[PDB]
């Protein structure tokens, strides 16, 4: 028997193995979080754990076929899933060890609290507490103290724990032939095998980084307006021309500046599109907001939500009388189960976000029929990208209009629109300086270039030059802010957040060709379009058995993401703020700080 | 006497695919207007013959095969299909002449704790001939090694259980199949 035979036979094996184990697994921890008791919580890990140890015996089970004796490209790609060693490389007890402190970061970042000096009965943890200062309060101490006080109590911390969580990751990745831990991560983007397809791990950085170079002319002139704005708010506080001090951004960590909204808006005297008001008098309940969502797929050509999305996703919080996560979630079981964990209120958020998940309800049901390796997103950035460009067609005025919530003589200015491009900059393109450099500083210190005497003096000078912030109080060697973030200290990479992002863009300018639109790109509705259905699902299908460069290629054209679609979307509020920014200063000087 | 329907429809158990069984119909007379005028069948398509003729029809005898298999496995039970059922479970000719009928039976073959009882089998020496029947437990071997009744690297078990369950998609729950073959006794 040839090995290729003998590696499909024992695929077929696992596949119908591990789609049953992976059911138990999923639902075990569905009933955790839409019902939190003790005996969940033990039958969650407890069928987690069987499927954790399934796994790595089919892992060296799967190793004795060798890959270079595969000509199929596809089989070739489930073994190399399944050959993964993992966290298995490491000893019985380092492996131990990386377990324990990746839980203590864990519990300490979720439990860790801050008390007031001013008032020491007064403790706050990050949710709701800080969270609630940094994204409402105009005040400069309040949230100087915020800000520090959660870098300089938790982060703190955090430092001696992700000293070995680093050295302890790289013994991982250098064992299982990569450069670091930092390579490990970009291998997602790895594709080899295919002509005229191919990506290596080091290429994302080069990427990356190319596309960054023209994202600069954009989010220079959306610093330079902010920052005129900001002083305003905070005089005698922000220099004209130095960076942006971090406490002011709108959250903990300046990620998105949604919360700069009300003091950066360009024409507060236009009325806001908050369709809040409209569904509650109109009679609007969860079944009607997933029952509208479920038609706006159908109108694209999409198929329905199937009978066991209507029967077992928990569309409502079942209050004191069961206890649930309320994180909006689309769960993907295996076995055609399909459901969404959300507790939907009625508001025009909770519309728009019933939009995102239900858009990965619809890619996961359709690479369903591709194998069990090979049911999951193209890359990392794949799937959040397929969920954002149903919110961006869903929020549009005309969609609104069509449905009936809102007034068909709502007059749509000039001014309403850069209302709404500055309101999306600020979340959008105000992420991506924040994002890059986030992951080029983990690169870097992952690759061995950043020592552990200047992890945080390296940190904010990439701060000042890249993402032009400057912290407003200095921190030595003893913090460790960026641990002071959920996706650093819980081991989880974030250039998926770039890499989606410039997707997204993609995605909508090559629907909306298909949808034959017209006018400014911002302005897209893929509603009743046929056309632009059939040309996403063709991709959606695919999974992960085609390369991202193929299943990017067959939507948008190209082999690579490219920032130019996400340049046009923001096109008209770009042109506006440099009319803004001619009397300003455009740029930040690496050198000034709050407190030389 | 009247053709004993109701003792292959209406049955409390049901064989699975792999061990499917056969009951032949002798001198009796049928009564198609209870199958064909009923909405309680999923899939209802007959290959060869009309299911509507049928009634002023005769024919020496008349088989009826009966079995479980998933909603998606359904489509296998027809003339001309390759899936996994249809070559290594229940193969039916390609000049076949007869009727298939299959119904959801979630609510009597699927349990919260998982009805392993249902199997198929996955792994087979080659396809099944026409309305051939495998109830063999023998070790598949996949590989050159031998594998000496112990099952193990490249030394397979030929059977896997369905593992029906209430929360399923359609396309996964149980489905109960009859197959109504026709042989050239009973008349309408
Ligand atoms: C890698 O291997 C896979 C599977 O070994 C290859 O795909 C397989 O291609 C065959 C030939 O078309 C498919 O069989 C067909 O099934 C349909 C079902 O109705 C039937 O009508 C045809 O007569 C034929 O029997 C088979 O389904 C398909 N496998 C899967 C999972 O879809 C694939 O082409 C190989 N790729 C390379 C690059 O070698
Ligand atoms: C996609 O095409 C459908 C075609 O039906 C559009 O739905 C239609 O939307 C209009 C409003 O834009 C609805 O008109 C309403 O009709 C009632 C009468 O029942 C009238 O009293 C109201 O004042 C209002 O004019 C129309 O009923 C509705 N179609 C159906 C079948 O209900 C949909 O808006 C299109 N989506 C787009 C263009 O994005
Ligand atoms: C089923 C339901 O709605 N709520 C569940 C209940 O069934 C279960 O017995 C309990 C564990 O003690 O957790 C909760
Ligand atoms: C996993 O570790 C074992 C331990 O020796 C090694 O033999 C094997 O090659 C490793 N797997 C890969 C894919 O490198
Ligand atoms: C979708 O479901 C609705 C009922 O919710 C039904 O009226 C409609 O015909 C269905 N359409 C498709 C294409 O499944
Ligand atoms: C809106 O358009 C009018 C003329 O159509 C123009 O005078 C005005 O300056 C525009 N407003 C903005 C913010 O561009
Ligand atoms: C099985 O019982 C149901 C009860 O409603 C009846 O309608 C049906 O005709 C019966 N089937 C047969 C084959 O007799
Ligand atoms: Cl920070
Ligand atoms: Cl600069
Ligand atoms: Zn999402």
């Amino acid at each position: 028997s040839t090995i290729e035979e003998q590696a499909k036979t024992f695929l077929d094996k696992f596949n119908h193995e591990a789609e049953d184990l992976f059911y138990q697994s999923s639902l075990a921890s569905w009933n955790y979080n839409t019902n939190i008791t003790e005996e969940n919580v033990q039958n969650m890990n407890n069928a987690g754990d069987k499927w954790s140890a399934f796994l790595k015996e089919q892992s060296t089970l799967a190793q004795m076929y060798p890959l270079q004796e595969i000509q199929n490209l596809t089989v070739k790609l489930q073994l190399q899933a399944l050959q993964q060693n993992g966290s298995s490389v490491l000893s019985e007890d380092k492996s131990k060890r990386l377990n324990t402190i990746l839980n203590t970061m864990s519990t300490i970042y979720s439990t860790g609290k801050v008390c007031n000096p001013d008032n020491p009965q007064e403790c706050l943890l990050l949710e709701p507490g800080l969270n609630e200062i940094m994204a409402n309060s105009l005040d400069y101490n309040e949230r100087l103290w915020a800000w520090e006080s959660w870098r300089s109590e938790v982060g703190k911390q955090l430092r001696p724990l992700y000293e070995e969580y680093v050295v302890l990751k790289n013994e991982m990745a250098r064992a299982n032939h990569y450069e670091d831990y930092g390579d490990y991560w970009r291998g997602d983007y790895e594709v080899n095998g295919v002509d005229g397809y191919d990506y290596s791990r080091g290429q994302l950085i080069e990427d990356v980084e190319h596309t960054f170079e023209e994202i600069k002319p954009l989010y220079e002139h959306l610093h330079a307006y902010v920052r005129a704005k900001l002083m305003n708010a905070y005089p005698s506080y922000i220099s004209p021309i130095g960076c942006l001090p971090a406490h002011l951004l709108g959250d903990m960590w300046g990620r998105f500046w949604t919360n700069l909204y009300s003091l950066t808006v360009p024409f507060g005297q236009k009325p806001n599109i908050d369709v809040t008001d409209a569904m509650v008098d109109q009679a609007w309940d969860a079944q009607r907001i997933f029952k509208e969502a479920e038609k706006f797929f159908v109108s694209v050509g999409l198929p329905n939500m199937t009978q066991g999305f209507w029967e077992n996703s928990m569309l409502t919080d079942p209050g004191n009388v069961q206890k649930a996560v309320c994180h909006p979630t689309a769960w993907d079981l295996g076995k055609g189960d399909f459901r969404i964990l959300m507790c939907t209120k009625v508001t025009m958020d909770d519309f728009l976000t019933a939009h995102h998940e239900m858009g990965h309800i619809q890619y996961d049901m359709a690479y369903a029929a591709q194998p069990f390796l090979l049911r999951n997103g193209a890359n990392e950035g794949f799937h959040e990208a397929v969920g954002e460009i149903m919110s961006l067609s869903a929020a549009t005025p005309k969609h609104l209009k069509s449905i009936g919530l809102l007034s068909p003589d709502f007059q749509e200015d000039n001014e309403t629109e850069i209302n709404f491009l500055l309101k999306q900059a600020l979340t959008i393109v105000g992420t991506l300086p924040f994002t890059y450099m986030l992951e080029k500083w983990r690169w870097m210190v992952f690759k061995g270039e950043i020592p552990k005497d200047q992890w945080m003096k390296k940190w904010w000078e990439m701060k000042r030059e890249i993402v032009g912030v400057v912290e407003p109080v200095p921190h030595d060697e003893t913090y460790c802010d960026p641990a002071s973030l959920f996706h650093v200290s819980n081991d989880y990479s974030f250039i998926r957040y770039y890499t989606r992002t410039l997707y997204q863009f993609q995605f909508q300018e090559a629907l909306c060709q298909a949808a034959k639109h017209e006018g400014p790109l911002h302005k897209c509705d893929i509603s009743n379009s046929t056309e632009a259905g059939q040309k996403l699902f063709n991709m959606l299908r695919l999974g992960k058995s085609e390369p991202w460069t193929l299943a990017l290629e067959n939507v948008v054209g190209a082999k690579n993401m490219n920032v130019r679609p996400l340049l046009n979307y923001f096109e008209p509020l770009f042109t506006w703020l440099k009319d803004q920014n001619k009397n300003s200063f455009v740029g930040w000087s690496t050198d000034w700080s709050p407190y030389a | 006497n009247l053709c004993p329907f109701g003792e292959v429809f209406n049955a409390t158990k049901f064989p699975s695919v792999y061990a499917w069984e056969r009951k032949k119909i002798s001198n009796c007379v049928a009564d198609y207007s209870v199958l064909y005028n009923s909405t309680f069948f999923s899939t209802f398509k007959c290959y060869g013959v009309s299911a509507t003729k049928l009634n002023d029809l005769c024919f020496s005898n008349v088989y009826a095969d009966s079995f479980v298999v998933k909603g998606d496995d359904v489509r296998q039970i027809a003339p001309g299909q390759t899936g996994v059922i249809a070559d290594y479970n229940y193969k039916l000719p390609d000049d076949f002449m007869g009727c298939v009928l299959a119904w959801n039976t979630r609510n009597i073959d699927a349990t919260s704790t998982g009805n392993y009882n249902y199997k198929y089998r996955l792994f087979r020496k080659s396809n099944l001939k026409p309305f051939e029947r495998d109830i063999s437990t023998e070790i598949y071997q996949a590989g050159s090694t031998p594998c000496n009744g112990v099952a193990g690297f490249n030394c397979y078990f030929p059977l896997r259980s369905y593992s029906f369950r209430p929360t399923y998609g359609v396309g996964h729950q149980p489905y109960r199949v009859v197959v109504l073959s026709f042989e050239l006794t009973v008349c309408g």
